[PDB]
Formats: structure tokens, sequence, C-alpha cells
RNA sequence: CCCGCAGAAGAAGCACCGGCUAACUCCGUGCCAGCAGCCGCGGUAAUACGGAGGGUGCAAGCGUUAAUCGGAAUUACUGGGC
RNA sequence: AAAUUGAAGAGUUUGAUCAUGGCUCAGAUUGAACGCUGGCGGCAGGCCUAACACAUGCAAGUCGAACGGUAACAGGAAGAAGCUUGCUUCUUUGCUGACGAGUGGCGGACGGGUGAGUAAUGUCUGGGAAACUGCCUGAUGGAGGGGGAUAACUACUGGAAACGGUAGCUAAUACCGCAUAACGUCGCAAGACCAAAGAGGGGGACCUUCGGGCCUCUUGCCAUCGGAUGUGCCCAGAUGGGAUUAGCUAGUAGGUGGGGUAACGGCUCACCUAGGCGACGAUCCCUAGCUGGUCUGAGAGGAUGACCAGCCACACUGGAACUGAGACACGGUCCAGACUCCUACGGGAGGCAGCAGUGGGGAAUAUUGCACAAUGGGCGCAAGCCUGAUGCAGCCAUGCCGCGUG
């Protein structure tokens, strides 16, 4: 199953954006962000320790649209590899079919990329390919079918990708509606908001 | 006894008709019950001369089951009382063995048996199985029964 | 006496026969001697599709050993492309 | 028993087995014979024992009924006494 | 070539037949203190040379007797 | 396994919110009815009982019980004392 | 290159503190059960309790190329008879294809089920010598000649039945002699002894009674030494609790001689010795199928043996033996016991812990399904037949896993 619910409020919880939004406008005129949700958003509780942790692995747990249990499979993986388990799981997480299309620009937002892959609009290696947890491997291709290829949200789509921030390890060619993934990004590419540190400790009890 | 039988389309459907026909059964069952009994516990506070006999019944058919107990309860009397307690088609079983022997009731097998279940349990308790194969004759035994219970 | 049988391994509509050498009491994935190779008539054109160790074949023939039906037409197949 | 191949089996079985009864009793007529001339002390009337015997033993040993060891041992063990006596 | 082994005399009673104790000398499995066990056995010798206190010799046979499985080869050394 | 048809159209519940332990306010009763794994709530100011609004966690599942190990260095060889 | 990277606490005794010490909770996991709720798909799993008792259907056959044979169906033949003169009843013929019953060969000792019993009669590991083994395979040879029975069948003849009894009654790779006998057996040697079976396919010439002889090919049978495989036997170590279970043992421990087994052996008997085991745990009582592994744990460890695979034991309970290469035998035989059923009361029949299924017990666990298309197994030269093994399907949120409800 998937969260269907409102989705600022996930935000006011956690009480920054998660881009869980198109962009046209500025998410301020949206919601008000501050204020946490229910009657009493007002107040700012303390929060434990382990309040804080949970906090920000729910908070990864969002922005990536990932249920709990496939999650702990993630980690488990992520663990069973080498290297700092942190870069492996974000490693891990990046490698969905989701997210790089979203990131490659075909979409609006992670649910349109994944409603739109679902339903069998993609190809990768001229595969059609539609379950959205798939994990892509280096040097694929990454493309949309013709059939798909003339919808309005897609053109939209490859306008609006202009203005967020491209990134180093994929290249793009709205030219040919298509893309490829050299290789895996590390740590370093993302954001500096996640702290994995809490995650694992976390997990790791 | 008496119900309608109807052939039916799909496989899924029927458990759950069954299974909700059941539920409002019971349901209905123990309101009636658990209604008496709340309302009339503290009216049972007096007491009075009264002269109860239970009865565990096991019979061949359905019918005859409906039958026996109709008997049975019609020949009650407002001193005499012959309360049966629970009766069912088939052999007599542990189940009925040890329900006789917890209560102050006789084990009665119409056209029916014991098997070796509820024998071990019944040569170990010393409860009374009683065998008749005639109506006639169980309401005679059962009406002495009853009637010598008097002062 | 001892014979060379085909032994199933894998999982429903996904067939992969083990080359078994056993008695031919045993039953069909009871205890053998020795495995001397695999079959797999499912597998695509990317992916090798049998191998035998043809030299125990030998040794275990002479030794008195029998083929089935299958596993002779296997060998034939084998020896014909090599 | 219920099945055909059991009745008949049972039904050779039976045959088989008096005839064993047979070939067996002969057999140990023979042996008790030549053990009683053994006790008795006549070597002449052993040896004639054992020579009479010797054929009997490997007979029914070549049709299965007694393995060869057993008639291995008896002839061996029999001359063996007898060399005892002389 | 043949396996051998070395033990203790400790009876010449029975006939044509000695008792030899071997004593081996292992480690506990999980306290790790060495015990010294031991292991009694019957062996054949057929012409009662042994002694009780000698040392000897011994090796494993076809089942001579009923608990007698192992034959003497030489003695090593005598008591006294 | 593939192609076509129509329509957002045929499809979300469970447990919890006093501390342990992530998440609060009012109404109804008044050591009663009740809760409870432990400390312990309830005698008219109940975030602990019942209802409601809001929130937290799981999800085609959610809880309770049964059972083994861990936590237990609480049988201590690794690793306890008189 | 690679095949490990592993370790958290909290509440609770007191006015308050430190310590000791018990209790409760946070995590994983299950052959799970119950409550509320419920869309799809993929893989797996499904009597843990009464080794309680079972209705019914199926679960072990095959070979006419071993044999006497026609019980059925068909083809041919005389032409029976008919007869529309070239079409159809009965008139038959083992004549042909085949094949009911029967003898004979191989197979039912494998495959499947269950864990009642066993503290070793088991299992795990590493060694060993005094053994056998059908079907498979290597070598060397052999395969001459006879004899008397029986089923089937025929005619009778008891019993309620199950099942019988008598007489005639025919053959074979059924049975039994004789010849021949080494590399086999026994024996120090000398010596003495031991076996059998044919069938089918095709055919020139020749014999020829066309009975087939005769030629050739294939496959069967006998003996002995080998290989591969299975099984039997022995040794050391390891394999629960109870010492409020301390002594146990007289074929008992040895030895000589007979006997027995495929084999060694108190395996069995006669006699002689007086021994043997036990605190390094005997004997006795309770409980228990074992292992490769599964769960947990940082590790050492603890608990456990559902599914898969190897080993053991059991087939209503107790006892015994035959047949057989191999059983002291789930769907074989005999005896005793209980229980269920049939009866003319004179006597008889039965064994799901095989697949479905029923009753009962329980909190709790399913369809009286399709097919031999594939794997594997038995029989055959082969075609082919059999297979509730096995392949596939049906029911169940029991679990892992992926998807949607925009
Ligand atoms: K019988
Ligand atoms: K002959
Ligand atoms: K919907
Ligand atoms: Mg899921
Ligand atoms: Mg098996
Ligand atoms: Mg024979
Ligand atoms: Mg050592
Ligand atoms: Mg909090
Ligand atoms: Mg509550
Ligand atoms: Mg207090
Ligand atoms: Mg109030
Ligand atoms: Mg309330
Ligand atoms: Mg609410
Ligand atoms: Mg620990
Ligand atoms: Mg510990
Ligand atoms: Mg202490
Ligand atoms: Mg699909
Ligand atoms: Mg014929
Ligand atoms: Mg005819
Ligand atoms: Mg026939
Ligand atoms: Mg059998
Ligand atoms: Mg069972
Ligand atoms: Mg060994
Ligand atoms: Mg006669
Ligand atoms: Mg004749
Ligand atoms: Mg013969
Ligand atoms: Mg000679
Ligand atoms: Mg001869
Ligand atoms: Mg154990
Ligand atoms: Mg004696
Ligand atoms: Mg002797
Ligand atoms: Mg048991
Ligand atoms: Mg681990
Ligand atoms: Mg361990
Ligand atoms: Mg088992
Ligand atoms: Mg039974
Ligand atoms: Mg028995
Ligand atoms: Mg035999
Ligand atoms: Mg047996
Ligand atoms: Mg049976
Ligand atoms: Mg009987
Ligand atoms: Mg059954
Ligand atoms: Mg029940
Ligand atoms: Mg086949
Ligand atoms: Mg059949
Ligand atoms: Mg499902």
């Amino acid at each position: 199953a998937r969260y269907l619910g409102p989705k600022l409020k996930l935000s006011r919880r956690e009480g920054t954006d998660l881009f869980l939004k198109s962009g046209v406008r500025a998410i301020d005129t949206k919601c008000k962000i501050e204020q946490a949700p229910g009657q009493h958003g007002a107040r700012k509780p303390r929060l434990s320790d382990y309040g804080v942790q949970l906090r920000e692995k729910q908070k990864v747990r969002r922005i990536y649209g990932v249920l709990e249990r496939q999650f702990r499979n993630y980690y488990k993986e992520a663990a069973r590899l080498k290297g700092n388990t942190g870069e492996n799981l974000l490693a891990l997480l990046e490698g969905r079919l989701d997210n790089v299309v979203y990131r490659m620009g075909f979409g609006a937002t992670r649910a349109e990329a994944r409603q739109l892959v679902s339903h069998k609009a993609i190809m990768v290696n001229g595969r059609v390919v539609n379950i959205a947890s798939y994990q892509v491997s280096p040097n694929d291709v990454v493309s949309i079918r013709e059939k798909a290829k003339k919808q309005s949200r897609v053109k939209a789509a490859l306008e609006l990708a202009e203005q967020r921030e491209k990134p180093t390890w994929l290249e793009v060619d709205a030219g040919k509606m298509e893309g490829t993934f050299k290789r895996k990004p590390e740590r370093s590419d993302l954001s500096a908001d996640i702290n994995e540190h809490l995650i694992v400790e976390l997990y790791s009890k | 006894a008496g119900d309608e039988v109807t052939v039916v389309r799909d496989e899924k459907k029927a458990r759950e008709v069954a299974l909700y026909r059941q539920g409002k059964f019971r349901e209905v069952k123990l309101a009636r019950q658990q209604k008496s009994k709340l309302e009339n516990m503290f009216a049972n506070m007096t007491e009075g001369e009264v002269h109860e006999v239970n009865i565990v019944l096991k019979a061949d058919v359905q019918g005859s089951v409906e039958a026996i107990s109709d008997s049975l309860l019609k020949l009650s009397t407002d001193e005499v009382k012959v309360k049966i307690i629970g009766s069912g088609v088939g052999g007599i079983t542990e189940t009925d063995a040890t329900l006789a022997a917890a209560s102050n009731a006789i084990l009665v097998g119409f056209n029916v048996r014991a098997d070796a279940s509820a024998r071990k349990v019944i040569e170990a308790e010393s409860l009374d199985l009683r065998y008749y194969s005639v109506i006639y004759n169980l309401i005679d035994e059962v009406k002495a029964a009853m009637s010598g219970m008097l002062s | 006496m001892v014979t060379i049988r085909l032994a199933r391994h894998g999982a429903k509509k996904r067939p992969f026969y083990q080359v078994v050498v056993a008695d031919s009491r045993n039953a069909r994935n009871g205890r053998f001697i020795e495995r001397v190779g695999f079959f797999n008539p499912i597998a695509s054109e990317k992916e090798e599709g049998t191998r035998l160790d043809l030299d125990r074949i030998a040794h275990w023939v002479g030794q008195g050993a029998t083929i089935s039906d299958r596993v002779a037409a296997l060998i034939k197949e084998v020896n014909k492309a090599a | 028993a219920n099945i055909k191949s059991a009745k008949k089996r049972a039904i050779q079985s039976e045959k088989a087995r008096k005839h064993n009864a047979s070939r067996r009793s002969m057999m140990r007529t023979f042996i008790k014979k030549v053990y009683a001339a053994i006790e008795a002390g006549d070597k002449a009337a052993a040896q004639k024992a054992f020579n009479e015997m010797q054929p009997i033993v490997d007979r029914q040993a070549a049709k299965g009924l007694i393995h060869k060891n057993k008639a291995a041992r008896h002839k061996a063990n029999l001359t063996a006494q007898i060399n005892k006596l002389a | 070539k043949i396996r051998t082994l070395q033990g203790r005399v400790v009876s010449d009673k029975m006939e044509k037949s000695i008792v030899v104790a071997i004593e081996r000398f292992v480690k506990h499995p999980i306290y790790g203190k060495f015990i010294k066990r031991t292991t009694k056995l019957h062996v054949h010798d057929e012409n009662n040379e042994c002694g009780i206190g000698d040392v000897v010799e011994i090796r494993e046979c076809r089942p001579l007797s009923k608990t007698k499985s192992w034959t003497l080869v030489r003695v090593v050394e005598k008591a006294v």
C-alpha cells in the first residue's frame, strides 16, 4: 500500500519541505509550515533522543516514499555490503526507478513518476518495466515509449525540472526524451540535511 | 429439520452467508436467555416447593429429538418440572458423559448407543445410562422418575 | 544395477535436471554415488544449455552402468556439438 | 489375501515347501547313518557311508537347497572324524 | 605398519586371557582442564606368559572369543 | 506473454496517545462503573475509566495469548561470590 | 579480490543515599490459535491432540517370442446352409489376429506411511576381517541322451458360505535320473565327486514324409575366476535426568571337544577353571527415535529435530516359521487374544500409522479432483500395459514477497 492522504501535513510534522508538490507556487503560499498539525500544533514539546532518531528515519522514509518493511530490507542489504552503511543505503534508495526517473526530469512529483512507471510507460534498455521498486545498474539507458511520448504532463515536466538543480552523475536529452545513468553517486552529491548516523544507531539496537 | 434446500451458483459466498446466518441466530438466542436470566434472578429470591429432574438426551434422528424433548417439556407441572439440560442427534459421546456426570442428570439413549470414550468416563464415574427403544416405555419410566421425587 | 538417470530440481514450471549415477532401487531424489552434470530445457540462448562430464560417463559404463534414453540422446547431442 | 498374485504365490510356495521337506529329509537320513557308522568304529563302514553320501550333498547344493559351504563343512568334518578313528 | 597400542596389565586371573588398561590423556571439552581417562580391554594370550604389573603391546584381531577381540604382540617391560 | 474497449471508474482497516515509549483536549460518571506488562489511576479539576475532536505507528493487514533465546555477568569456561 | 564489520538500556524496596538482590518491559522467531478487518499475483506450508475406531472408491503387475489351449471378439476356409446369383444366417473349422481361466518366469523384501517401542539391539565419526549378493559387465569353456507325474480339462460327488472330496485326464525353459568334470569341492597326497533349456526371424541349393530337416542370425541356459552394487559381522571415541537407585552377575567370565551359521563368536551343549563389571558411576527408575541442520546469540553458548536428505524401528496386540539371491514380510501364510460383521447357528470373514474421505478428541489443520504429456520404477525383443510415486489442479491472509486502490 501507499500513503494516500494529505501531503503537506507530512512536511508540517517533519518541519521542513519534502518537495511533495510541483513547485508552481512557493510552499509558504500554500500552508503555515512552522506550526505542526493538529490543534496543539502551536506548542513545541521536548523531543528525546529516541524521538529525534525516529524523526530522522521518518523524514528519509517519507522523502523516498518507502514503506517500513522495504526500508528494513534496504538496511539489511546495506549492512551486508562493504563500506560505510550510510553511503550504501543512500545509494540503495537512490537506485530505485521512481527516484531516478523523477531526478531525470520526466515528472513533477515522485508520485507522478511512480504513476507513470506502474502504467508501463517507460523502458530500460528498451525493455518495458512497470515495477516501481526496480533497481537500476550503471550505464543503463532509460527512455519513454513513443505511445505515451505525447503526454502534456511530461512536456510541462521537461520544463519545470529546468529550474531545479540538475545532478552530476546523470545525463538527459530532452531532444530524444531519454537519459543515461552513468554511475552511482556517493554521499557527497546529496543533501547535507540527511543525518545517516541517527538512522544507523536507531535500527542497530 | 424442515429447512428449505437450494442449489447455489458460486463457492466462496456460501460460507459467508451461512456464517452470517449463524452469528445473528447466536446473538438472538443468547439475548433471550440472558434477558430472562437478568430479569428474573432477583425475582427468584423467594423459594417454594419444586421437584426438578434433569435429563440429557441422545436420539437417532432430528425429528425424534424434537418429539422426545417436546413430550418431556409438556409433561412438566408447576411443582414437577422436567428440565432437559441439552440434547443432540448421534451417539452418546464423552461430552454427554461428562455433562450428565457434572450435573444431577441421566444419559438416555433412544435407538442410539454409547462409545468407548464416554464408556470409560461412565464406568469411572458411576453415571447412569438409561436405554430405551420405544417412546411409550421411555415416557412411563421418566414419569415414574419424576413422580418418585415428590415428598 | 547402477545407472545414470535424471533427477528433477528447481520449481513448478521451472525444471532443472541433475545427471546422477545411482542405484536403480533408490528413489528419484534418493541416495546416489556421484553427480556428473546438469541439463536445463528452459534456459535462454545466452546461457549454457547443458553440461556433462564425459570421462566419468565412460568410466562408469566401462564399470557396467546403463544409460537411460534421455541421457543417451543428451550424450549424442553434446558429441555432435563437440 | 486380496490380490491374485498373493494367492498364486502362496499356492506354489506350499508345493516348494513339501518338496524341500522331502529332500532335506533324505539329507538328514544319510548324515544320520554315516554318523552312526562313525560312532560304531568300523572304518570300512564309515568309508562306505561317506562314499554313498558324497554325491548327494553335491547334487542338493547344485540345485540350491543348501549352500555349497554347508556341504563342504559337513564333508570336511566327517572326513576329519574318520581320520580320528584311523 | 600394524596399528598397535601399549598398556598396563591389571588382571592375569583369567585362563589364556589378560586384562589391560590403556591410559589416554585428553583435554576437557569446555573446562579445558586436562583429564586422564582409562579404557580396560580383554586380550588373548596363548601361553599365559604375561604377569600382573607388566606393560605390554597389543593389536586388533578377529573375535577369537566373546569380549576377546585383541591379541598380544610383545611384552614391553616386566613387573618387578 | 501480447493487443484493443469503456470508464476514476470495481478496492482501507487495526492498535496506541500518564512514565518506561513516538503522539492531548473537552464532555459523562464520582475509590462506583471500570483500566492494568510494571510504577499505579478512580471518593465531582480523570492527558491513565467511557464518549467525542485531534494526533502517533503499522497496512492488506492490525492486535492478544501460547512458546524458545536475548536483555540475565541471574550458574559467572570466555564471565560471579562466601 | 572475495567467503563476514561485533556488544545500548529502563522502571521497581527508602524522608533522602549507596549497595545487594528478585520481579516487569523494550528485539527477534513459530507447522501457531482467537478478536476486528479484507483487492490481485508469485513461491512455499497445512492433525503438533486418540500408534483412537473406520463406510466407500482406488493404491502391484506383466510375458502367447515358455507351455497345454479356445472362455470371449474379430478376420480367413469349406461352402455349410441359404441364395436377390453373387447378398446373408449359423455350419463348423485354433486356420489366422488375438486372448478369459490355468501351469511356468520375473516382480509384490522397491517405491509410500508413521515415531508406538529402544538409553543402545540405535545413531555419528574414524578403523577392521572371518562373509554372501538376482538383474549389469570382463574372461574361459560347456551345452549328450532319457524318464515318470500334474494343473487345466472330463464325469461324478459334500457344504449356507468360505471352501471342498473322488475317478479318468495332457504339455512344456515345470520335476527327476544317466553320461561327460576342471581352473570347482574334499583330501598331505593318492584319490573321490558335482550341470544344463530351449525359442524366434529369414533362406539358395540338397534331402524331403515337405514332419521338417539343412544354412545363417538374434536371444535364452550350465560351470568357474573377476569388476561394479547392496547387505551381514567386529573395534575405539561420542550420544539425557535421578546416588532420597551402591553393589550387580552362575552360560554368568574364560578353556577343551562336539554341534550350528554365508560368516567369527557362549551362537548352542557336555565337561573344567572362579571368574567378570562397578565411584573414570555398574545395576535400577523416569523420560526419548538419531543425524546433516533450524531458532536465538557478538561469541562461547542455550533450546530444538515441523519441511528436504541419510540411518533405525513399526504395520489390530502377542508368538512362529515357509518361499525366496535378498523378509522372519503394510495391501503374504499359521496359532492365540480382543473387537466388528454374515449365518441354516452347524460354522465363517476382517485389519487405512497408502491416496481421498467419516466419526471421535481438541483452541486448532483441507478435495471422496485431472493425467501418465514429462522424470523415475516393474514386466517385454518391441509395440505396449501398470504407477493416489510423480506432474498439475481445488481450499485456506499460515508465512515470505511484488503491485494497486489514482
Ligand atoms: K485364510
Ligand atoms: K534335460
Ligand atoms: K478508488
Ligand atoms: Mg506487503
Ligand atoms: Mg526411502
Ligand atoms: Mg525354481
Ligand atoms: Mg590427540
Ligand atoms: Mg513523548
Ligand atoms: Mg486502553
Ligand atoms: Mg511506593
Ligand atoms: Mg470532570
Ligand atoms: Mg475519555
Ligand atoms: Mg479519537
Ligand atoms: Mg548475551
Ligand atoms: Mg548466560
Ligand atoms: Mg552477586
Ligand atoms: Mg499479470
Ligand atoms: Mg501361441
Ligand atoms: Mg469364430
Ligand atoms: Mg492371457
Ligand atoms: Mg508386501
Ligand atoms: Mg502423527
Ligand atoms: Mg569404517
Ligand atoms: Mg490322477
Ligand atoms: Mg507326456
Ligand atoms: Mg528347470
Ligand atoms: Mg588332483
Ligand atoms: Mg554327474
Ligand atoms: Mg538431543
Ligand atoms: Mg554350561
Ligand atoms: Mg568350539
Ligand atoms: Mg516415544
Ligand atoms: Mg546474526
Ligand atoms: Mg552454539
Ligand atoms: Mg522425523
Ligand atoms: Mg489402529
Ligand atoms: Mg509379531
Ligand atoms: Mg530359503
Ligand atoms: Mg523387518
Ligand atoms: Mg493396510
Ligand atoms: Mg479373522
Ligand atoms: Mg488417512
Ligand atoms: Mg471437537
Ligand atoms: Mg517411462
Ligand atoms: Mg489398476
Ligand atoms: Mg494471498
